[PDB]
């Protein structure tokens, strides 16, 4: 088979600028006798189907805008996007048709670079309700901050604990392209009476530091 | 016109078969090829057989070589993909592809919507849903959070709403998340003005269509 | 000189089901002959030969003995009673009542024709009606076409309108079947095997499994029933989906895709 490398993995640009994505390969792709390489670059979008965007690795099908091109030979092409819209955000992947494998590529997002923002925390103590069902909830959540990378360590008695949390990541927003982060920590009814003191540290480029919103168990 | 349709998303226990269809319309039935891909939940795209009308072949890769067998039907103009010996790692939705332009071709242009495909030992069951108590003396701003929390729910379609409708701008509704005991977990959020905090209702509500389950449910400020 | 000899079949392991067509027993009669597909099975030609039960077993276009070195893309087997005069009639270039009327073998036909006694099974005191033969037909039949209708004739200038008399015969009757009367009288199953191969993928093939390929090295090589000697290389051609093996001119094999990998090797004459 065919293994397709492509680079980058993932990519920020701003509206109005070029973006190129490049598709390596492990075989000559071209054929003597036609001299036409053998290539293809789709588009996908969460809940849909990918959709054609390029083929023949040098034209494009009906309806797809200039804005798209397609350039290259022999072993790595390229993408060279014209101009981005905030409607040109999605998943594109590049594939073969030379051999019976069908290899495709791995996929590169995009996003909309923006100027950087500070997140906003906020606690929530588990209800009374939930304690008769012997499970113990806390949600400290982030709001609207970019990049993408936080850094979210909880304490409990000046106490590091992993291997029991769970985080969430909201997808880019259509608005004001940020984003919404959760991190929930779960246990038992059985630990919850020993410990006096929780609370979720926040680490981000926009802050110099660590926000500290502490809670203590009865309001104390 | 030009277009594949397929049936309804599956979840069955493993060591069951999975039978697919891919109804096509529009063009002669017997003149192009058919190919069907899979994806996996946040990976790429694959490749797993390719079949032809008029009698032909039913290649596969090596890792599918003695497990998928995809069979042919004319008049109705239908494929199938009967797949057997499922595993936990076959959770995924499916795509059934053409040729088009004949030749030594792919250009997989009209693909089907696909049908998602589960592999669980879990038992249906419904939701259960909570509140988040907000913090009293929280008064950063002119502005504030509150929150409604869904928990062990399992087929996963979930439609989450606040206010039956009223309440639109500053939702943030986060994708579910799997546990250890093969069930779902999800939560809910909304940013409202703090100067309002004890003049108005708020209602979440949550629809569960498997169990046919609908739950209100009220998140009201804290003594 | 050749070193080591490699073999590649595909990976299946289902016996074929053969005895359905020969252990059964309600079986059509002539002029609605049957008919059985089978693809996709692993068969044994050597326990069906060696069987010491069967009266007329000759076949054409392969020798009776080397039958498990061969594939093909599909079976059709063909079963019907036949009196026993006219076993012999079941054959390529042969004319007759029953051949030329109900059933005609065709001449290139390459494949396999079995015949035995059944009489202690099929033969009934007082008349077995059962099994009946088509004996009056207008036109000759091309090779592989069954005739259902029963229309009735008109063999004079006079229509008869649908009733039975002068001119006019009922083409349909009885055997009259009895264990009492002479050999020739006697009836015999028949079962026709035929075979086909095109260009695409084998599906149904003969028994032995396969080895480990080299590269590099003047092997001596057999790829689903293709034979050869030379030295196996890596090489980058165009393959289409189902083409199996390709030829560069002057009918010299120089490609060849290898099964359960569907990967392309190349063939290089050691000298
Ligand atoms: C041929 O088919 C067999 C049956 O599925 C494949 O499985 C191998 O045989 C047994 C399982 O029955 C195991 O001991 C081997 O480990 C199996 N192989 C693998 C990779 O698990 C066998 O692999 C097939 N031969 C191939 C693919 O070359």
């Amino acid at each position: 088979d065919i293994v397709m490398t492509q680079s980058p993995d993932s990519l920020a640009v701003s509206l109005g600028e070029r973006a190129t994505i490049n598709c390596k390969s492990s075989r000559n792709v071209l054929y003597s006798s036609n001299n036409k390489n053998y290539l293809a670059w789709y588009q996908q979008k969460p809940g849909q189907p990918p959709k054609l965007l390029i083929y023949w690795a040098s034209a494009r099908e009906s309806g797809v805008p200039d804005r798209f091109s397609g350039s290259g030979s022999g072993t790595d092409f390229t993408l060279t996007i014209s101009s981005l819209q905030a409607e040109d955000v999605a998943v594109y992947y590049c594939q073969q048709y030379y051999n019976t494998p069908y290899t495709f590529g791995q996929g590169t997002k995009l996003e909309i670079k923006r100027t950087v923002a500070a997140p906003s925390v906020f606690i929530f103590p588990p209800s009374d309700e939930q304690l008769k069902s012997g499970t113990a909830s806390v949600v400290c959540l982030l709001n609207n901050f970019y990049p993408r990378e936080a850094k979210v360590q909880w304490k409990v008695d000046n106490a590091l604990q992993s291997g029991n949390s769970q985080e969430s990541v909201t997808e880019q927003d259509s608005k004001d392209s940020t984003y919404s982060l959760s991190s929930t920590l779960t246990l038992s009814k059985a630990d919850y009476e020993k410990h006096k003191v929780y609370a979720c540290e926040v680490t981000h480029q926009g802050l110099s530091s660590p926000v500290t919103k502490s809670f203590n168990r009865g309001e104390c | 016109q030009v277009q594949l349709v397929q049936s309804g998303a599956e979840v069955k226990k493993p060591g069951a078969s999975v039978k697919v269809s891919c109804k096509a319309s529009g063009y002669t039935f017997t003149s192009f090829y058919i190919h069907w891909v899979r994806q996996a939940p946040g990976q790429g795209l694959e490749w797993m057989g390719i079949i032809d009308p008029s009698g032909g072949s039913t290649s596969y890769p090596q890792k599918f070589q003695g497990r998928v067998t995809m069979t042919r039907d004319t008049s109705t103009s239908t494929v199938y993909m009967d797949l057997s010996s499922l595993r936990s790692e076959d959770t995924a939705v499916y795509y059934c592809t053409r040729d088009g332009s004949a030749g030594d071709n792919s250009w997989f242009d009209p693909w089907g919507q696909g049908t998602l495909v589960t592999v669980s030992s879990a038992s249906t069951k419904g939701p259960s849903v909570f509140p988040l108590a907000p913090s009293s003396k929280s008064t950063s701003g002119g502005t504030a959070a509150l929150g409604c929390l869904v928990k062990d729910y399992f087929p996963e379609p979930v439609t989450v709403s606040w206010n039956s409708g009223a309440l639109t701008s500053g939702v943030h509704t986060f994708p579910a998340v799997l546990q250890s005991s093969g069930l779902y977990s999800l939560s809910s959020v909304v940013t409202v003005p703090s100067s309002s905090l004890g003049t108005q209702t708020y209602i979440c509500n949550v629809n569960h269509k498997p169990s046919n389950t609908k739950v209100d449910k009220r998140v009201e400020p804290k003594s | 000189q050749p070193t080591e000899s490699i073999v590649r079949f595909p990976n299946i392991t289902n016996l074929c089901p053969f005895g359905e067509v020969f252990n059964a027993t309600r079986f059509a009669s002539v002029y609605a002959w049957n008919r059985k597909r089978i693809s996709n099975c692993v068969a044994d030609y050597s326990v069906l030969y060696n069987s010491a039960s069967f009266s007329t077993f000759k076949c054409y276009g392969v020798s009776p003995t080397k039958l498990n070195d061969l594939c093909f893309t599909n079976v059709y087997a063909d079963s019907f009673v036949i009196r026993g005069d006219e076993v012999r009639q079941i054959a390529p270039g042969q004319t007759g009542k029953i051949a030329d009327y109900n059933y005609k073998l065709p001449d290139d036909f390459t494949g396999c024709v079995i015949a035995w006694n059944s009489n202690n099974l099929d033969s009934k005191v007082g008349g077995n009606y059962n099994y009946l033969y088509r004996l009056f037909r207008k036109s000759n039949l091309k090779p592989f076409e069954r005739d259902i209708s029963t229309e009735i004739y008109q063999a004079g200038s006079t229509p008869c309108n649908g009733v039975e008399g002068f001119n006019c015969y009922f083409p349909l009757q009885s055997y009259g079947f009895q264990p009492t009367n002479g050999v020739g009288y006697q009836p015999y199953r028949v079962v026709v095997l035929s075979f086909e191969l095109l260009h695409a993928p084998a599906t149904v093939c003969g028994p032995k499994k396969s080895t480990n390929l080299v590269k590099n090295k003047c092997v001596n090589f057999n790829f689903n029933g293709l034979t050869g000697t030379g030295v196996l290389t890596e090489s980058n051609k165009k393959f289409l989906p189902f083409q199996q093996f390709g030829r560069d001119i002057a009918d010299t094999t120089d490609a060849v895709r290898d099964p359960q990998t569907l990967e392309i090797l190349d063939i290089t004459p050691c000298s």
